[PDB]
């Protein structure tokens, strides 16, 4: 059971009328819990468990953070288009940042730039460098390695800072956090001539991870036979995903669905 | 590189007449961020709408999460207009009542 | 008694408050014109030390300076056309006003139009400056920058008027005043002060110009362009009537016989002292003295400096206000020459002031119109001056003065002419200035017809615009000694480190070219960031009730604007050190100035003065973040 | 705890404490010869950090600095007689030594005899040095002062020697090291820090000579005498072998062919936070890098500075010690080029230092006999250096150092060649050096002879010394962080000044010709006593015990130091600010000196710069007393 | 009855190894309370109602302003033998300075220089300027005028401070200050064929103040028959002064010697 | 100008063999303060001496008082010699038993 905090930066160019140019998010355990917004460039919550359990202190680093990432993102932004002659252009730059930690507490940091919707550089903390994902990315990864600096420093939040700022969110979070749903799960049908399809669909879960699987005569089919589980986001941290298979004209009752999720302490199979 | 949308139109409860229920519609893996989406209902644009934040995956490509309470009826149509710079014409997908 | 309780106390003492009376006052024969050093002046010195007597005020005291001024010589300045021999031919007018600081010569040549002469204007111009005499547009910048830029272009001697358009008046014969010292203070013991004990070494402010400069009526600069061709571009959005360049065949003479004339200044003091802290301080000063009536460039301002001293006494006295910090009050005199008598006290007392006098509101030039309400002052007062326009209301439009979200991106930096700008470009103090002004110049600024006649006529609701004014000044001041926090806003200087890393871009090339990178200028900015954002966190965990601790952070604040001076130039050869508002090539601007040469391929370009340049900048921002965060150690 | 309580648990730790162990430690084949920049160096380096670490200090870090130092090519650098007569060539030496920032360059001339190349020898010199090599012996001044003396008499070269008199050793074949940059820091980062966000810009300090200068050993020295003619002056008290001039058939060529080398310097710190106001602190230093074993310039000192560590850290930590303001320990490298290490840090951290960091004990060769015990330091310091003589014993006569109760009017002034210089005339910061020492100059010191075998063969109770040492740099450590009160006297800068006074009387008539007075001086000189008193008095009338009010006066001493740094020179031209103890123009001797000049009716007195120096000086002066006496308003 | 405090300052210019060169001596109604001496530069009391009754406080104020008056007299003595181009020469500079006050609390100040034992300048405070005593004092006489500040300094001392100083050391002394001591007279006589003297002394006496004249068949004489009375001090606060008379050998009877002084109620009449 | 001293030699009580007195010696009236003063007993400088401090009149004369206990005798002769600029020889002044 590994826990992970993560930054979500996006920027666009052209767009804006007074520097600064990204949006952030920032995610505990795929949980949503900060939003630094373009108008009125200020740190609103995002879930009740942070809108109030979340100290008057830690908001203020929160903000803080966020609000200066914002500035050295939107430095690397200009330099970056600049290193690629950009100017009259509209371009977007991206930038995911957060550590992993694992049961052992050990933790895994990462920081990476993206271009115009593709890699661009990647952070090697173990090196002290960055790799570029492509040519035109190696101007920027050499400005970058000269100084020496800057590498030291994003080290020092991924291994320092980072884990510890997770640590918080975690103890804080026990409760409404790790408050697993189970899912409200329905077989349904549409019948035509042509054939009949099966539609399986898991309701109001939460986390989001989950298994959906049909079952042939009461066993388990190939996963070659239906597409993946398709999970679909609820405005209100619920979740819901279904699957599809399309079955003789005649022979659904044939077919269950099995939904395994943690939320659930045997899997449950659903027949409509 | 540029990336074109991907509509899914759907609700969050089994749709049943009668019911007031709520209707999405999820754009994703589109990229220019800058994008605009309308939900409809026979044929015109519902007000006191709703949407997530907009956000990525991890190949950058940008989601975003629209959605309106409403009440379903065989009579009414529903479906969600998406335009983007990748679209020639504001792609239109309408809600099957299966799904 | 809080914010609150002193918002109201304050606001109903101004309800009851008369401004109209004061100005007025301030316009009668015995203060008619008050020109620096003379008996007038001095009259409305003793009237001020007398009222802040009256007001009874912790002390109040008197600086006493002996300062150069130029005046007009016994021999009438004049404009002549003249003929190729030198024989006389029309003789244009024996102007009533003049410069002060202007070079005593006569010179002759062909008259060059340039526009306001901004350095831009020049750069645009068709005909070449030099040597020969040019003719400018008052306005856009100070005449000592006009006669500055002209001077550099080999140009020789300068005349200066007011268009109608710009300037709207009737009278057309209307002469002006105006000083060309390209500085502030006593251009006679630069970077020191004037005081007796000096025995006033032989020092020349590098800012006096070597031209002379002279002002004339709008009729003489229609009588000159009578004599030249080439219509004046449209461009200028100016009179019909002007046009560049003289007639081969005609030419003019200037001549100005201007003398120097050693004068006593008076400052005239008064001090509320703090009831935790009495030894930090916030200094609010208006300009006394006037070349004509000078109702609105220096009876406005002392209006409201009286009156602020008297509902400030009695808050104290009776409302029970108890500022933790002092408040100090000052009238200076010769400010129609460079805000002399403020620099003056700049310099004299500079060690008592370090660290000490932390904020300083100029009150001159408060009220020109109705329109708008302007602003320039330090970063660090920004948030100040938002919370107040927020709650104070525009005296006519009732309506609150917060109106534009991103004001303080649009704010104009302090200039020359501003007394606050050697306060914050010399000695370190954030500074402030602001009006209610219109789009317009107040255009009877440094004529005779700056009177209270003219200025209630043009803005009737006098009294209620001066009650506004008061309302701003009066809750900066409250805002700033009130309680345990000062209000100075230290995060705003990282949108100014922004911006100058965005002018920065357009350079990045010349940047790669001489072998160079802006990665630690980069870091800079970032370190600077960090700081502020540490501070305000160690704000955030501490008791607001512990005097010491409290103390400590403040200092931290305090010291915030000092750090910008550059450590790394003379401060007598270079008083505006500061790298974001001051004057010279320790500025960042400058940095900015010297790279943009580099484009056209040629001389220009000092690389050497510019990698200089950029190691100093980069180190004077990574210096006053590594001291903001505190503690060496801890870096 | 108390003084007494204090006094005595840092008595019985030194008792218990073995330096002898350590400065032996620190001339193992581990750091022999540690020149800055060297691994040898950097081990030392990590050594003493590491040692800071287990003393368990608030904290242990490091600055790293890359500067520009100089090293002998692969060439050798040479000393010849080149005979006029044939050309035929001696060769007198190929120098192991050598002069760092010496000038790249082979020159040969006459060879013509200066004393210690004193200003006042080269005057009182009978032969003119213009155009040819200057000959002089180690001692009275640095290397640099004596190459920058020859330089202005347009000698060409400089060749330095030790005379068997002033350094009687017994091997003549022995060479040493030094340096000849008229300044401190890297000679290439004049006025700020060798850091990479610098950049590393072009300039050049303008203490770097533009001669070449050499060291030849004494056996050299009487070789090329044997090519002179012309008993040395009996007054010089020097070798019966010297002569000045060579015989006119002959001269010298001097070859040296150093080059510059960008190396990197560590300097380790170590901090022991305060218990009360932990933001101001004390500093104490040492040298750690040599050019050779370096036994006295830099092991006693490094082995004085861990001990010291090492006893403060228990104290605190065991004997309960708790010290209101921090202590900071620092290894510094570089200092045989100038004091690099210490100036880089002073030029880095400008912005944090001011008015925090608020004294600096130097313990550089801190013993080199026994007979004497000296002292160099800010006046600030002497109250408190005279209590602890007072209760120290000398190390052998087992009797109080305070023996002459004039020892403060014979205080010689801080020089270049001492890390405590760039402290007080750059920085402000009161400083102090000390040493027992003996009448003559530890002869081995930049040599290769300068090992713990010398050392404590010529001095055997090393320990016991070291130890009286270790116990005076103890107490002022105890004095200075204590208690309430800084044991820093502005009173004794009244002396000083009337001193000054005196100084000029002699030229009251000079003074009295350029219709100028001295009474303005003379007023400042009684207002700063008056001043003094105040302060004085605001203390007596204080409750100790409020240590709010203990933090306000304190920090009106802390700026004393600081206002005698001269307001209107620039730092970075002229680092060495301070005006009783600084170089240039702005110094106090300055206006003396100009003035003495006065005295040849002939060119060399500049009047002008004259009139400005005493108006400077003057309100240099009466600025700092009006500062001092608190409160601008209470003047 | 009024009071008096004065401090008197005396240097040498030749003698001496460290600049400042005055000592001074503090009396306050002609009672030696305090001296700065030369080696040491340091401030002893005299007198035990100093030594006790002075507070820590006012004594740093005394040391201060003694220190202080030596640094500035240096000044000016270095000034004054200059303006007489004086230097290889060993002079003298003397200066008294207080203030006297009356009994409705009135005070009147003064501050004197004397050059080499003479009158040199003399403070005027209603005219801010001095007198030159003679035309050598000249140079610095108007060398001080130009000044300004100088004098407004001098006159604040003696009208303010010096004033306020006599009262704190008033109220400190009530007691052994005003204690007067009566005088033991006692009338001796030798003689001689030639004549015969009378000797009168009065002894052991406080304060200085006392009166003593021969009576001649209990009448009183002239003042010219006999010298004025010669008062002497004794090691220890305490005086003596005695008047002499000849008379023609065998008279001696006939004369008698009267002694008024405020420690005794009546005149008191003595007879050998 | 200078100023030569006045000696004035005399005892603090009425001279009274066998009990010990006072022995004072007070020059005044000398002006170079720098002066030196010995008592002498049958022609020897008594040690243990002592003296008040020196001061000056009105006229910037100087006075200076120096003081012995003593023991007096019809054996024992006292004087005191003061040594001053304005003195050739040091001037000696015996101690007159009646005064
Ligand atoms: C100061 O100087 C001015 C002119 O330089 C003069 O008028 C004034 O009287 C002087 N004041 C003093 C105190 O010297
Ligand atoms: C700093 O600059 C020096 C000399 O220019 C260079 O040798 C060194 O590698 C640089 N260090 C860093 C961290 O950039
Ligand atoms: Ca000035
Ligand atoms: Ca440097």
């Amino acid at each position: 059971r590994s826990h992970s905090l993560h930054y979500l930066f996006m920027g666009a160019s052209e767009q804006d009328l007074g520097l600064s140019l990204f949006e952030a998010l920032g995610y505990v355990d795929d949980q949503l819990f900060v939003f630094y917004d373009h108008e009125s460039r200020r740190v609103e919550p995002r879930t009740p468990w942070v809108s109030s359990r979340i100290s008057s202190q830690m908001w203020l680093q929160l903000s803080q953070s966020l609000k200066g990432w914002d500035h050295m993102f939107t430095v690397d932004f200009w330099t970056i288009m600049e290193n690629h002659n950009h100017s009259k252009e509209s371009h977007t730059l991206q930038v995911i940042l957060g550590c992993e930690m694992q049961e052992d507490n050990s933790t895994e940091g990462y920081w990476k730039y993206g271009y115009d919707g593709q890699d661009h550089l990647e952070f090697c903390p173990d090196t002290l460098d960055w790799r570029a994902a492509e040519p035109r990315a190696w101007p920027t990864k050499l400005e970058w390695e000269r100084h020496k600096i800057r590498a030291r420093q994003n080290r020092a939040y991924l291994e320092r800072d980072c884990p510890a700022q997770l640590q918080q969110l975690l103890e804080l979070g026990r409760g409404v956090l790790d408050q697993q749903v189970p899912p409200l799960v329905k077989v349904t049908h549409h019948v035509t001539s042509s054939v009949t399809t099966l539609r399986c669909r898991a309701l109001n879960y939460y986390p989001q991870n989950i298994t959906m699987k049909w079952l042939k005569d009461k066993q388990p089919m190939d996963a070659k036979e239906f597409e993946p589980k398709d999970v679909l986001p609820n405005g209100d941290g619920t979740y819901q995903g279904w699957i599809t298979l399309a079955v003789p004209p005649g022979e659904e009752q044939r077919y269950t669905c099995q939904v395994e999720h943690p939320g659930l302490d045997q899997p449950l199979i659903v027949i409509w | 590189i540029q990336r074109t949308p991907k509509i899914q139109v759907y609700s969050r409860h089994p749709a049943e007449n009668g019911k007031s229920n709520f209707l999405n519609c999820y754009v994703s893996g589109f990229h220019p961020s800058d994008i605009e989406v309308d939900l409809l209902k026979n044929g015109e644009r519902i007000e006191k709408v709703e949407h997530s934040d907009l956000s990525f995956s991890k190949d950058w490509s940008f989601y975003l999460l629209y959605y309106t309470e409403f009440t379903p009826t065989e009579k009414d149509e529903y479906a969600c207009r998406v335009n983007h710079v990748t679209l020639s014409q504001p792609k239109i997908v309408k809600w099957d009542r299966d799904m | 008694l809080y914010w609150d309780d002193l918002k109201r106390k304050l606001s109903e003492k101004l309800d009851s408050t008369d401004f109209t009376s004061t100005i007025k006052l301030l316009n009668e024969n015995s203060y008619v014109p008050r020109e620096a050093g003379s008996q007038k002046d001095e009259n409305l010195a003793l009237y001020v030390e007398n009222q802040f007597r009256e007001f009874k005020l912790s002390k109040v005291w008197r600086d006493q300076h002996f300062v150069k001024i130029q005046v007009k010589d016994s021999a009438q300045n004049s404009v002549i056309i003249v003929d190729k021999n030198g024989r006389l031919v029309y003789l244009v007018e024996n102007p009533g006003g003049y410069v002060a600081y202007s070079k005593a010569a006569t010179v002759t040549g062909k008259l060059v139009h340039a526009n306001f002469g901004t350095k831009k204007d020049f750069e645009d111009l068709y005909t070449p400056v030099n040597g020969s005499i040019v003719i400018v547009r008052a306005g856009k910048i100070t005449f000592a920058e006009k006669v500055a830029n002209a001077e550099s272009l080999n140009a020789i001697g300068v005349l200066i008027y007011m268009d109608q358009t710009k300037f709207p008046i009737v009278n057309a014969e209307l002469s002006f005043f105006g000083h060309a010292h390209l500085g502030t203070g006593d251009p006679y013991t630069p970077g020191f002060p004037s005081f007796n004990h000096t025995q006033f070494p032989p020092s020349r402010s590098s800012g006096l110009p070597n031209i002379p400069v002279q002002t004339i009526s709008r009729a003489a600069a229609e009588k000159l362009f009578g004599n030249m061709e080439g219509d004046c571009p449209s461009d200028w959005k100016t009179d019909s009537t002007c046009r560049m360049v003289t007639s081969e065949s005609k030419n003019v003479k200037l001549t100005v016989s201007n003398v120097l004339k050693e004068i006593k200044i008076l400052n005239i003091f008064g001090v509320i002292k703090g009831f935790v802290e009495p030894d930090h301080y916030v200094v609010v000063g208006a300009q006394r003295d006037a070349w004509g009536p000078g109702a609105a460039k220096s009876g406005v301002g002392t209006a409201l400096l009286l009156k602020l001293a008297q509902m400030f006494s009695d808050m104290v006295l009776k409302d029970g206000f108890q500022p933790s910090r002092s408040i100090i009050f000052a009238s200076w005199s010769a400010g129609d020459f460079g805000s002399v008598g403020a620099t003056e006290w700049l310099e004299g007392y500079l060690s008592s002031l370090h660290l000490k006098a932390f904020t300083y509101i100029n009150l001159d030039k408060a009220v020109l119109g109705t329109s708008n309400f302007k602003v320039s002052a330090s970063p660090l007062l920004y948030t100040l001056i938002e919370k107040t326009m927020q709650n104070v209301k525009h005296p006519v439009t009732g309506q609150f003065l917060y109106q534009d979200s991103n004001w303080a991106s649009k704010v104009e930096k302090l200039t020359l002419d501003n007394a606050a700008f050697p306060f914050l470009a010399y000695s370190g103090i954030p500074a402030v200035s602001f009006c209610f002004c219109e789009d317009t110049d107040y255009p009877y600024l440094g004529t005779t017809m700056d009177t209270y006649k003219e200025l209630i006529e043009r803005i009737p609701e006098l009294n209620k615009v001066a009650r506004a004014a008061a309302e701003v000044a009066g809750q900066f001041v409250i805002k700033l000694t009130h309680d345990v926090e000062l209000n100075l806003d230290y995060e705003r200087y990282n949108s100014q480190l922004l911006s100058f890393v965005r002018d920065l871009n357009q350079y990045r090339a010349d940047i790669k070219e001489m072998g160079l990178s802006l990665q630690w200028l980069y870091s800079a900015r970032g370190d600077f960031f960090r700081a502020t954002s540490r501070l305000t966190t160690d704000f955030g965990n501490a008791e607001k009730t512990d005097r010491f601790v409290m103390k400590k952070l403040n200092d931290r604040v305090m010291r915030v604007e000092y750090h910008f001076l550059s450590p790394y130039v003379s401060p007598k050869e270079s008083p505006f050190r500061h790298v974001f508002w001051g004057s010279g090539s320790h500025t960042l601007p400058a940095l900015l100035e010297n790279l943009k040469l580099r484009k056209q391929n040629n001389g220009a370009f000092n690389e050497t003065l510019f990698r200089n340049q950029l190691a100093l900048a980069t180190w004077t921002i990574q210096g006053a973040a590594n001291a903001l965060s505190g503690d060496v150690w801890d870096i």
